[PDB]
RNA sequence: UUGGUAUUAAUUGCAUAGGAGAUAUACCUGUUCCCAUGUCGAACACAGAAGUCAAGUCCUAUUGCGCUGGAAGUACUUGGGGGUUGCCCCCUGGGAGAUAAAGACGAUGCCAAGU
RNA sequence: GCGGUCGCCUCCUAAAGAGUAACGGAGGCGCUCAAAGGUUGGCUCAGAUUGGUUGGAAAUCAAUCGUAGAGUGUAAAGGUAAAAGCCAGCUUGACUGCGAGAGCUACAACUCGAGCAGGUAGGAAACUAGGACUUAGUGAUCCGGUGGUACCGCAUGGAAG
RNA sequence: AUUGGAGGUAGAGCACUGUUUGGGUGAGGGGUCCGUCUAGGAUUACCAAUCUCAGAUAAACUCCGAAUGCUAAUACACAU
């Protein structure tokens, strides 16, 4: 979806992942949040496809927040193509998971209604998050 | 020169009623002029700027020079080049040379309106100041004035106080 | 393509000896295309800008002006 | 573009070879050196 | 000051007569020619007998421009 | 509009520049180039034990015309052989070659000191 | 109270506040002399030191800022070992960064003089 | 097979000495400069803000702030203020003959180089100087030129070569 | 095995180069009307010109900075 407007490496490497979250391992400008106990690719479709169904219960609420900011141009490979003789096409855009990231910012919500558009992104996200206080 | 005199013994009593009392070798003080064209304009020929040199040696501050620009204008393509504007950078006693036009010659000649510059605050204790033409200093000025190729006049006192500034020029000569 | 087959030859950037040995009078100390360490008495900075001996003895390193240094000291 | 020798007054017809601007410039390059009994220099040549 | 100075300075054989109030040296205009008239190389009057008040901003204050601005538009008995 | 920058600060600052074309303290000690307003130092300085320093300069121990002497410290450059220094390093500073400097270099020059 | 010189290197510099000018330094006076200037006593230089602590300076005080500064714990990890493994866990030895309790408005010599 | 590529320099990939894999990434260079080189002597940038006639976002100017947020002839890297940055004068050391000592490593190569001599060139002297801030800017032997040449010169001299 | 160096890798935080989440901060650029001597004062609107505060973000970011290993000397052990 929301693209880095301007990028000095449009291939990038895979990376790595490893171990344990970074940076931003709490949650800062919400009430509630969804630990990331896993690590994956997590794709930027993905991300606001859950982010509409979280407009769709969560109707009318403001700074409630996913935190990442997709990062990585993940670049795929085609059919019949053998191997290498150059390198693909930057199809789109990722963040990285790690374990005990913190992804979810949530302002001016219920108790009640902090597990449910939540509980869908469950169903959204590749990830094994969870219910999170500050 | 004549306003030293004046000068120092006229404002011992602005030494009390402005800022400094006691420090009566250092109180504020004059520091020079500059004298510009600085008009751009040299990508024409740069020769009719090099009659307004001719201008500036005309106004006789001093030997008249000119600035290069840091980076050379795509809107202007001048590709950097010394002609300019021109230069004096004027300062001193030649100043003491040269204020009693400014006080009881140059805008009591061009009558216009008492030349008021208000506008011109530089942050610390100094006064810009523009001009367009110059009919200006007898005997020099006229017979290739044809069309003024314009001046720039910044006085710039050693103190960064700018009402004392408008007490200190303001003192003699021009109403603002 | 890649335009990429295009290629670097690398070379052998570093140390020689780096402590205290008694290298030769004018012999190699530290390859430099890029000065990291800055030179002191009994050495050179050469033609290829690396740092040479002229006297030897010990080649410790130093933090003069807050920054880094190899002279020569003697014996 | 630019290919010179530098001669001089006897140095076997030739002494140094160098290019230096036989385009851009293209007056004359005079430069005193040491001959063939160096220890004195002479003022010296183009080709 | 320049050695020998190739730019101006030149001496115009003229005078800086009264309330520019220069005489003439190794100079060419106005604030710089030199303080006396006592002795003359022409005399102090050709330019100007009148001050810096000379400016019609203050000349006795200038205010002979007034009358002006009230019967701008209208003190009158007509219509 | 300040100011002129410091003149001391800007010869310590030259002075630092030159001091690498300088150098050589040990066995060649330096004789200062120094100049006050008024009037300038003498020492000829090694490794930190710079072993003798005096005035002959404006504060209290001077020549009477100081300034286009010949002693403008030429008392310590023969001091100078009075320690057993005698061909060694001679300073510049800050400073051009050619003003009252001239006057103890050159004085020194021929007081049987080199540069 | 200085001034000069090195060394330590931003615990050392900045900012604020006060003092000191008479030792001195400094500010400065003029352009004459040498030297002056892409112009100009600006700068530099020469000559004097009128006036002067206004500024620089130097001293003192302040943690306002920068500077320095750990920890405990901890990331990571040798070697070894195990398990589902694009992996994780555990033993042992190492051990950060961040923090971070805190320091910090320098310190040490080297010369002439109100010292 | 097509395509591309086949040389040399720079950074990642390189795994904290080096070493470097692929039709891996990123760039290039296949030069200029008798002055952008040497030397001496000075200077500090870019940019921000203010204020000023032509006026612009910058022409110019002045002021204030300003560790380089510029520049460094030429991409990138490292380096870069005692400047390698910038400007003036001298200036032709981008000397000759070398070269201890080294490094790099199949070899060929390649990277330097203390110091000395012969004189030099700046610079008062000291001091510096065997190209450029360092690194692309370049190729094996033959063969034929160019000049010099105490060399040989086919019995003998010369000449040819 | 100890000491000596060197390397910036992993990690981290962001100290710069990059990207970026909020919050504050603002010319301006488009919505009343007065209104084309007459420009405008504007209304709110997207970025709010930077900067500020937290929040991150990286192979071609590094103010830092390992543990490992490499090398030098020494020690002890050997035999190369």
């Amino acid at each position: 979806m929301l693209v880095p407007k301007r990028v000095k490496h449009r291939r990038e490497f895979r990376g790595k992942m490893r171990g344990y979250a970074k940076g931003g391992d709490t949650v800062s400008f919400g009430e509630y949040g969804l630990q990331a106990t896993t690590s994956h690719w997590i794709t930027n479709r993905q991300i606001e496809a859950a982010r509409i169904a979280m407009t769709r219960y969560m109707k009318r609420n403001g700074q409630v927040w996913i935190k990442i900011f997709p990062h990585k141009s993940y670049t795929a490979k085609a059919i019949g193509v053998r191997m290498g003789s150059g390198k693909g096409a930057p199809e789109g855009w990722v963040a990285p998971v790690k374990r005990g990231v913190v992804m979810f910012e949530l302002g001016g919500v219920d108790e009640a209604t902090a597990r449910e558009a939540l509980r869908l992104a469950s169903h959204k996200l590749p990830v094994k998050t969870k219910f999170v206080k500050r | 020169n004549r306003l030293k005199e004046k000068y120092t013994n006229e404002v011992v009593p602005a030494l009390t009623e402005q800022f400094n009392y006691t420090s009566i070798m250092a109180v504020p003080k004059v520091d020079k002029i500059v004298i510009n064209m600085g008009v751009g304009d040299a990508v024409n020929n740069s020769k009719n700027l090099d009659k307004a040199v001719a201008e500036l040696a005309l106004i006789s501050g001093q030997k008249p020079l000119i600035t290069k620009a840091k980076k050379s204008v795509a809107a202007f393509r001048l590709r950097e080049g010394m002609p300019i504007g021109a230069k004096v950078t004027l300062r001193g006693e030649r100043m003491f040379e040269f204020l009693d036009k400014l006080v009881t010659v140059s805008l009591p000649r061009v009558r216009d309106f008492h030349g008021v510059s208000n506008k011109a605050f530089d942050g610390r204790g100094n006064y810009t100041l523009g001009v367009k033409e110059q009919l200006i200093f007898p005997e020099i000025n006229y017979d290739d004035v044809d069309k003024v190729r314009g001046m720039d006049i910044v006085i710039v006192t050693t103190a960064n106080t700018d009402e004392e500034s408008r007490e200190l020029l303001a003192k003699l000569g021009m109403p603002f | 393509s890649t335009s990429n087959g295009r290629d670097s030859q690398a070379k052998r950037l570093g140390a020689k000896a780096s402590d205290g040995e008694l290298v030769s009078g004018g012999s190699i100390l530290f390859r430099q295309r890029g000065t990291h360490i800055h030179p002191g008495t009994n050495v050179g900075r050469g033609g290829d800008d690396t740092l040479f001996a002229k006297i030897e003895g010990t080649v410790k390193f130093e933090m003069k002006r807050g920054k880094k240094h190899v002279s020569v000291y003697p014996v | 573009l630019r290919k010179a020798g530098l001669a001089c007054t006897v140095c076997g017809s030739r002494n140094y070879t160098l290019n230096l601007s036989s385009v851009a410039k293209e007056k004359r390059v005079e430069v005193k050196k040491f001959c063939r009994t160096c220890g004195k220099h002479t003022l010296h040549k183009e080709t | 000051m320049k050695q020998n100075i190739h730019p101006n300075y030149q001496p115009v054989v003229f005078m800086d007569t009264t309330t520019g109030y220069k005489f003439l040296t190794g100079s060419t205009k106005g604030s710089k020619e030199t303080v006396e008239w006592e002795d003359g190389n022409t005399y102090p009057l050709i330019r100007v007998e009148i001050s810096s008040d000379s400016h019609p901003f203050y000349t006795g204050r200038q205010k002979f421009q007034a009358a002006d601005g009230r019967i701008a538009r209208f003190e009158k008995k007509y219509g | 509009m300040i100011s002129k920058p410091d003149k001391n600060k800007l010869r310590q600052k030259r002075h630092t520049r030159v001091r690498g074309k300088i150098s050589g303290t040990t066995e060649t000690p330096r004789l200062n180039v120094f100049r006050s307003n008024t009037n300038i130092y003498a020492q000829v300085i090694d490794d930190v034990t710079g072993t003798t320093l005096a005035s002959a300069s404006s504060l209290k121990l001077t020549g009477t015309k100081t300034e286009q002497a010949a002693e403008v410290g030429k008392l310590v450059a023969e001091a100078a052989k009075a320690k057993g220094v005698e061909e060694v390093v001679f300073d510049r500073g800050g400073y051009l070659y050619h003003g009252r400097v001239a006057a103890l270099a050159t004085a020194a020059r021929e007081a049987g000191l080199k540069f």
